[PDB]
């Protein structure tokens, strides 16, 4: 499809992981590569997110 | 089974996508996927080095 | 360092979990101890965090 | 490997800190770490006893 409307293929297969997306521009060696994989959160990162939410509710107060 | 039921599919590190344009074939664009580690459907994945992939060029009109 | 400027030692070793800190007052038997360990989060706690985000964005509406 | 690739290191219970000042030496301050459990670098760690340690007093000028 035209670059204004082009979108990635839709996939629902649970037994495979998405690594990312790549764009090929029309008739060119140019390609744009973009990371989107499901990177993990540790217990610590979730405690940091909890602390950010504690700031958001106190800022709301 | 326990890994998937507890936390699902995720990436631990790596597998970033970059366009390099190696001239293996005029009709393809060569891309590098970095080394990386992941759990996919609860099963471990662990690559030491990058993997080269190639996408076909778009010629549809 | 002086009590106004003193800081705990910066570490980045993966092989350790911090339990806390001890601050010792200059030339005294008194010491101030503070805990810092990351406790785990269960899915009940994480769904409570998501539920707090619903109430904060409802308050935002 | 799985535990560390997933969660990071975390406490489950215990490991509070108290400065009891026990006079085992005049140059040290006695500190108690309370009975606790953790998972560290993917291994399981447990201490069913409140554990004594000591810190040297600060005399630097």
């Amino acid at each position: 499809n035209i670059m204004r409307l082009v979108t990635p293929p839709l996939n629902t297969d649970p037994e495979n992981l998405q690594l990312g997306t790549v764009t090929v521009l029309p008739d060119s060696d140019e390609a744009v590569c973009i990371s989107f994989a499901i990177t993990r959160l540790s217990m610590e990162d979730l405690q940091k997110v909890k602390t950010r939410v504690d700031n958001l509710e106190y800022n709301q107060a | 089974e326990r890994t998937y039921d507890e936390s699902g599919s995720y990436k631990v590190n790596g597998f970033e996508l970059f366009s390099e344009g190696n001239a293996e074939d005029d009709d393809h664009v060569s891309v590098v996927v970095d080394a990386g580690k992941a759990y996919v459907k609860g099963f471990k994945v662990d690559k030491p080095v990058s993997t080269r992939i190639s996408v076909p060029k778009s010629y549809d009109l």
